[PDB]
RNA sequence: UCGACCAGGA
């Protein structure tokens, strides 16, 4: 019950192609040059236009059957608008010190690329996404 | 409505179907196949209307 | 001729309950309830109201055939609430609406002049 | 007012027009379905024939005296024949109707729904008179004589819902809208260019704000708000439509609570 | 079958209530399977349905016939000055749950024939009976309650 | 009964109303449609002879047939469409409808999934609630075009432990393909198991399907104005080709290729620019006609039609032919008295300019009904040969 | 009735393909689907 | 061919056919009519003795 | 005037005069 | 062959309506189209009803036993 | 039709004019000017298949028959009147059909064998056989309680009396995927 | 109830 990734994007591009409620975002780190984003985005529920700054964390935690809302004593880990829940699929050695992460929220993927996630992101399904702003 | 145009026999109501045929004294020329000792073969069938 | 007598879709047979509660194996304080002789005019408004109680975790109804007029209900509550309370305050809340409703209509109608 | 309510925007002798605020689409929906197919109304269900020298089947004839519409205001004071304790049926649980008809004239005679005669004892109640709508006073025609042609025949009326026979229909078709302006987004327009423009605008959209272009999507909101119109045959009058498929919905969740209550 | 030999039995009668309607309260009396069109190319049976869908709103009689000058252009200006969308479609609602579907549905009349085909004549059962003298076997045909 | 498959021994349900009811799925071994179609029932008499059919004969057993090594019945018409329809990035089901989704699948184990999109709105993909349906330790991956283990068009298919990942469900994946689901779960999770998956997907997206729908008009065969100008310019410039080694064969210029006519090689050319036109003037309507397109969605899920289909009720039929040839000279040197002697052009050698929605003129016609009987003749003649055959 | 006291019966090089002469003479469409296919016309 | 490597047979029926999405791949609907004609010999032991006096 | 070419819409006049005088079985009773 | 008594579709009452219909054309002289919604048959499935029924029962009527 | 070079007032011209239309539709209403009257005029004439073999037909008369001095794009493209030397004109193309195919619904919108199999099932159609069926004892009699005349019609359905004793109804239909049924 | 013809269905 820990958070496992946390940073700050900006967003390159914002591809439909002939979806009407997802997009493909384009997003590279302020922080380190070495990373990189690729997101599939219900942008019905979330828009996303050219530019935007969004935090980016991923998360063990805030095996069960899902409970409806009921928010009151809920601990509600949502600080952010944007929450996904996922697979991770794919753990690319893309040469160097530079690994990629490949995860699927429901089909709508994710690809993240980058180098010190070694002591965070594992191989076990069980991972949720965040983003705000 | 009714058209007539067939007949009423023991009861049952009969048409006579339309029966195709190759008309008579009518002269036509033939190819014959590559086995056969004869070429080409011009037929009538000739009848009296 | 091999066709069933129409009445059979609302008119109960011979020995038949209106309702078969039976425990739901698979989950906690989970029940699966069998309508006889009713549709999804009954099935879809209790699994909808069923929906607006906090207290309930799963509501869903199937006609598993069309030829015979019954439909299975599955409800899970929070563990202490019985399922069989949910399914009534539902049936309460329905009535209570459709009084309303009556009420409302009856009060309408009257100020009409056709 | 109190709890889901109700805006009369037009009304009739058979056609009701009102707006369903405050409920849920399940509500909305299974009212529709109850006036459809469970409000009891009376129509012709046996048919006695002495003579027919009609051109006409006896059973095509039978037929059109279902379709029938009959008078089923005090319907709810009449027991179902099923339910009655006599050898099939009596004045508790039905109607007799008459029908004698002959080809006096020299031109054709017209057997009509108001030369139906009831024989049994109403007991004062207002059931089984053969609903007239039509100007000349006559509804329905049934059949056509020539001149030694006749049909003498007796009907027997009973209690019945449209799930048994669609005879039994209290309501002719029902008006259903939501949404004019798919705010929702429950459908997904088929275009060739603009689907604005292809589709037509719905009156209803006059009775909602427009979706105001550049607002985002709402995911929060929901179906609510309902513009209806019932229409009656005239069995029962187009407000006991309505009204009497409120009662029965609620009186089909109760037999739910009763049910419950032996267990 | 429609006249475009676009044959098939029944599967199911649904009542009003269960059938999918339009909001004026329209119900189909038929419904075919979207299925039955591509590999068919039987384009006519919907231009049918397109012009009998103007012909019972206009009350003129639809001149369905072959080497004209009606255009499924011409027909469709025609059903959008009656108030339908010009190529037939029509929003419509589950009869169940009383939702819009999510799809329009191509509704409208078109002209239906019933064939001398019926199950009750065909539906045929045999379980011991006639036998044959010579061969000692069943008798043939449902007529003679043959196996 | 041509195959093994054409008689299967089926466990019996007394239903009401006069006809023996069927599932979709069973309907290719037996290669039966509901268009009139009666089938034949025989009552094992002996205990020995119901354990011969229910343990060799029962159709789960005959899933996976020998014939070509692969299943030989697969999700079919409305399971197939709406399979696709389902499985697409953009549907996303509320909780309302997943709940009774779920309900549906009687092996459910009583478990709702996370939804993928927790955010303003509890939302589950289409992807995600099939994968219900789909048994645990069920691995599957295919690839298609641009397939990159993040397939961003929704290209190949990945099935992580009865899971999917990614892709869209349509015939390659579901049908009765060689890799398959259904040859997978057969040989992985045995018969009896993917007979369940059969009756769980069906279930699962007819019920979607059922409050989703679908349909077909007259719409879906019309292109857009530029589209049709395009095909109308397609064909003219076909013609005028034509024209010209017309022009190039009466000046005695034309060269047959060895072994042909001058005449063989004429028409062979004619035939083929001809040909070459139906298809791009077919092709540019398929591309102009967008994703909405009903006819385009049944071609995209595999349940029915193809290319050929939207090109000639679309855009333009094509060439007409008889006994491989364009309709030769029945009359002396011309094909109709309405053409005048010694006419090779397109028109009068039966090609079919237009598309069955812009409709037919009365020599396309006349053409258009010659080679269908053709068809029509070869398909009564090939059933009393290809029958003897088979004996 | 009217179609069957309209048909012809073809009794048996190619009968069964519709042909450049039959144009307004005989109906291209109506024909058997069977093994009578091209041989019964229908004027 | 006729009567010896084919013959019409006895516990047969046939009717038309209907798809139904609400059947199990293997099974099959047979209308009412056609169980009440198509006869199985069950033989009577103690674990069916009371069951088939019910059926009788 | 009298001596203006037909259209197409008055082909029909002249196939209802055929069939007034001929009939459809006109072949069979002849 | 004679009037339907209510509509296939929507079970609206239309038999009553046969003789008004043939007034208002014959008498009337409306076009067909008038005469319908003058008749109050507002929906295309009541319209047809009447605009597409054969009178069959007056041809049955002249043959005299 | 005779199509004749002789028409003074101009070029190739019909033989039947304006006139011979309006006098055959005065004896329509009247119900002089017959079908034997065109013939015996000149006007129209009898080609069996050998005699079809010496003469030029046009499809169609209007279209056929002018000259040259837009387009719509929604109409069936066609060829010209490319020849001078048209001995004859067609009466109606639709008239290459029979008495099944003759009910079809647009059959220059189908693909061919589709008109094949309505020009077979229509034979099987329910309607009403003649109006006599109560005086006739015949073995098996199919009669369609409420029959419709088709919304969608074609002109040659008149000649056949289809509108009159129909065989079949005009349901309301949906394309749909519904239950799966 | 001996079986020949004709007409159909998939
Ligand atoms: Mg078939
Ligand atoms: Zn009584
Ligand atoms: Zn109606």
């Amino acid at each position: 019950s820990n958070t496992l990734f946390d940073d700050i994007f900006q967003v390159s591009e914002v591809d439909p192609g002939r979806y009407n409620k997802v997009c493909r975002i384009e997003a590279a780190s302020t922080t380190q040059d070495q990373c990189k984003l690729t997101l599939d985005i219900n942008v019905e529920l979330f828009p996303v236009a050219a530019q935007d700054s969004l935090t980016v964390t991923i998360a063990s935690s805030l095996t069960r059957s899902w409970r409806p809302p009921q928010a009151g004593d809920r601990s509600l880990a949502d600080d952010y608008d944007y929450v996904m829940y996922g697979t991770a699929y794919k753990f690319e050695e893309v040469s160097k010190d530079l690994i990629a992460v490949y995860y699927s929220f429901g089909g709508l993927l994710m690809r993240l690329e980058g180098n010190y996630r070694n002591l965070n992101n594992l191989k076990q399904e069980n991972a949720y996404l965040l983003i705000r702003r | 409505f009714d058209m007539g145009g067939y007949f009423i026999i023991n009861g049952s109501e009969k048409v006579l179907i339309a029966q195709e045929r190759s008309a008579g004294n009518i002269v036509q020329v033939f190819k014959k196949a590559a086995p056969s000792p004869i070429s080409h073969v011009a037929e009538i069938r000739s009848a009296l209307e | 001729m091999n066709a069933p007598d129409r009445f059979e879709l609302f008119l109960l047979g011979e020995g038949e309950s209106k309702l078969k509660i039976d425990p739901d194996t698979k989950a906690p304080n989970a029940v699966v309830i069998t309508f006889e002789k009713e549709d999804h005019t009954l099935g879809n408004l209790i699994r909808a109201e069923l929906l607006n109680d906090r207290k309930v975790l799963f509501a869903a109804y199937k006609v598993e055939h069309p030829f015979f007029a019954r439909f299975k209900l599955r409800i899970q509550t929070t563990e202490g609430y019985d399922p069989k309370d949910a399914l009534k305050n539902a049936c309460n809340s329905i009535i209570n609406k459709l009084g309303a409703l009556k009420t409302n209509f009856e009060t309408e109608w009257n100020l009409q002049t056709l | 007012e109190e709890g889901p309510q109700v805006k009369i925007r037009e009304a009739s002798k058979d056609n009701v027009d009102f707006i369903l605020s405050n409920v849920d689409l399940a509500m909305a929906n299974s009212l529709r379905r109850v006036m459809i197919a469970e409000i009891p109304t009376l129509a012709i269900d046996s048919v006695e024939v002495e003579t027919n020298t009609t051109v006409l089947a006896d059973e095509f004839i039978a037929h059109r005296l279902g379709l029938i519409p009959l008078q089923s205001m005090d319907i709810e004071q009449l027991e179902y024949s099923r339910d009655c304790f006599c050898e099939d049926h009596c004045d508790k649980c039905s109607v007799v109707l008459t029908l004698q008809a002959f080809g006096e004239s020299e031109s054709t005679t017209n057997v009509y729904s108001k030369d139906l005669v009831i024989v049994s004892n109403l007991m004062g109640r207002n059931i089984g008179h053969p609903i007239i709508q039509d100007k000349e006073g006559n509804g329905v025609l049934i059949c056509k004589l020539r001149k030694g042609q006749e049909l003498k025949l007796t009907c027997v009326a009973k209690k019945g819902i449209a799930k048994e026979h669609a005879k039994w229909g209290p309501a002719a078709a029902i008006e259903f809208e939501y949404d004019p302006w798919n705010k929702l987004k429950h459908t997904d327009y088929w275009y060739e260019q603009d689907s604005a423009k292809e589709w037509p605008q719905s009156k209803n959209c006059e009775y909602e704000d427009p979706p105001n272009e550049g607002d985002p999507f709402d995911y929060k909101a929901q179906a609510d708000t309902f513009y209806m119109n019932v229409e009656s045959v005239g069995s029962i009058p187009v407000d006991q439509v309505v009204v009497r498929g409120i009662d029965t919905l609620q009186k089909k969740v109760a037999s739910i609570l009763l049910a419950l209550t032996q267990m | 079958a429609s006249r475009h030999g676009q044959k098939g039995t029944i599967g199911i009668t649904y009542r009003r209530e269960d059938m999918p309607f339009t909001a004026e309260g329209i119900v189909p009396d038929l419904i075919i399977n979207p299925h039955a069109i591509p590999s068919r190319m039987t384009v006519a049976h919907l231009i049918e349905c397109l012009l009998s869908k103007v012909a019972a709103l206009s009350g003129n009689e639809g001149d369905a016939s072959p080497f004209t000058d009606i255009t499924v252009e011409g027909i469709s200006k025609l059903l959008r000055e009656h108030g339908y969308q010009s190529r037939g479609f029509e929003v419509m609602y589950n009869g169940h749950t009383g939702k819009k579907l999510m799809a329009q549905i191509f509704f409208g009349p078109t002209y239906y024939q019933r064939l001398r085909h019926m199950v009750d004549d065909k539906i045929h059962a045999r379980a011991r009976g006639p036998m044959q003298v010579l061969t000692r076997q069943p008798v043939e045909g449902r007529s003679r309650d043959g196996g | 009964s041509l195959h093994k498959m054409s008689m299967m021994a089926h466990r019996v349900k007394v239903i009401p109303y006069s006809t023996f009811r069927l599932n979709l799925s069973v309907t290719s071994p037996y290669n039966a449609d509901f268009d009139g179609d009666e089938m034949n029932l025989h009552v094992p008499q002996s205990e020995e002879t119901r354990a011969e059919l229910s343990q060799l004969c029962a159709v789960p057993l005959q899933i996976v047939s020998p014939q070509s090594n692969k299943p030989c019945m697969g999700i079919v018409q409305d399971t197939l469409c709406g399979i696709r329809k389902l499985t697409l990035r953009d549907t996303f089901i509320e909780l309302d409808q997943v709940l009774n989704m779920l309900y549906w699948v009687p092996d459910w184990d009583g478990v709702i999934p996370t939804p993928a999109i927790i955010k303003p709105k509890p939302l589950w993909s289409g992807k995600q609630i099939l994968s219900v349906a789909i048994p645990n330790g069920i691995h599957l991956q295919r690839f298609d075009e641009g397939t990159t283990l993040l397939s961003p068009k929704d290209n190949g298919m990945l099935i992580i432990d009865g899971q999917i990942i990614f892709g869209v469900v349509e015939k390659k994946t579901v049908g009765s393909s060689n890799g398959g689901l259904i040859h997978v779960v057969t040989r992985e999770k045995g018969p009896q198991v993917c007979a369940k998956l059969f009756g769980n997907i069906q279930k699962v997206v007819n019920f979607w399907l059922l409050h989703n729908g679908f349909s077909t008009g007259i719409g879906d065969t019309i292109a857009d104005g530029p589209t049709m100008r395009e095909i109308t310019e397609t064909i003219a410039e076909a013609k005028k080709k034509v024209l010209d080694v017309t022009k190039e064969a009466q000046a005695n210029l034309l060269t047959a290729k060895h072994g042909m006519t001058l005449r063989e090689s004429f028409e062979d050319n004619v035939v083929r620019f001809l040909n070459e036109a139906r298809d791009k003037a077919g092709r540019l309507a398929e591309v102009n006609l967008k994703d909405l397109n009903n006819v385009k969605q049944m071609v995209m899920a595999g349940s029915k039609g193809s290319f050929i289909n939207i090109a000639q009720m679309s855009a333009c039929v094509g060439q007409q032919s008889v006994e491989g040839k364009r309709i030769a000279f029945g009359f002396v040197d011309r094909t109709l008295p309405h053409f005048s002697k010694d006419d090779y052009s397109p028109e009068s050698k039966g090609f079919v300019e237009n598309s069955y929605l812009r409709g037919l003129t009365p020599q396309e016609f006349f053409f258009h009904a010659m080679g269908g009987r053709e068809g029509l003749i070869d398909t009564a003649v090939k059933t009393a040969e290809t029958g003897y055959i088979q004996r | 009735t009217l179609s069957h006291l309209r048909r012809t019966n073809t009794p048996i090089a190619k009968p069964r393909q519709l042909h450049n002469t039959h144009w307004g003479l005989v109906c291209p469409a109506e024909t058997p689907e069977g093994q009578a296919c091209g041989l019964v016309k229908n004027l | 061919r006729g009567n010896l490597m084919g013959k019409r047979v006895d516990f047969s029926a046939r009717t038309v056919i209907s798809g139904d999405p609400n059947l199990e791949l293997d099974q099959v609907g047979v209308p009412k009519s056609i169980a009440k004609t198509l006869t199985y010999p069950e033989v009577v032991t103690p674990y069916n003795i009371d069951r088939l006096t019910q059926l009788v | 005037d009298e001596s203006a070419p037909i259209t197409a819409e008055d082909s029909w006049a002249v196939i209802s005069a055929f069939f007034r005088e001929k009939g459809l079985v006109s072949q069979q009773l002849d | 062959m004679i009037v339907p008594v209510r509509c296939f579709s929507c079970g609206k009452v239309v038999g009553d309506k046969w003789e008004s219909y043939l007034n208002l054309l014959q008498e009337d002289e409306l076009d067909e189209g008038t005469a319908l919604s003058r008749l109050g048959l507002k929906r295309y499935c009541c319209r047809r009803m009447i605009l597409t029924h054969v009178d069959l029962i007056e041809k049955f009527l002249r043959y005299n036993p | 039709f005779i199509v004749e070079d002789d028409e003074s007032l101009g070029h190739k011209e019909l033989k039947v004019r304006k006139g011979h239309i309006a006098k055959l539709m005065a004896t329509e209403y009247q119900d002089e000017y017959t079908w034997s009257s065109l013939l015996n005029e000149g006007l129209v004439e009898y080609i069996d298949a050998e005699e079809e073999e010496s003469i030029l037909i046009a499809m169609q008369p209007e279209d056929l028959e002018p000259a040259e001095a837009d387009v719509d794009p929604a109409k069936r493209i066609r060829v010209s009147h490319h020849a001078t030397t048209f001995t004859h004109c067609e009466i109606h193309p639709s008239m290459i059909l029979g008495v099944a195919a003759s009910i079809i619904p647009f059959p220059d919108h189908n693909q061919s064998p589709r008109n094949t199999y309505q020009s077979a099932m229509g034979k099987q159609a329910m309607g009403v056989f003649l109006t006599n069926y109560n005086v006739r004892m015949d073995t098996m009699a199919n009669i369609l309680y409420y029959p419709q005349k088709p919304l969608g019609t074609t002109r040659a359905m008149e000649y056949l009396k289809f509108r009159e004793l129909p065989a079949g109804q005009n349901a309301i239909v949906a394309i749909a995927c519904y239950s799966g049924y």
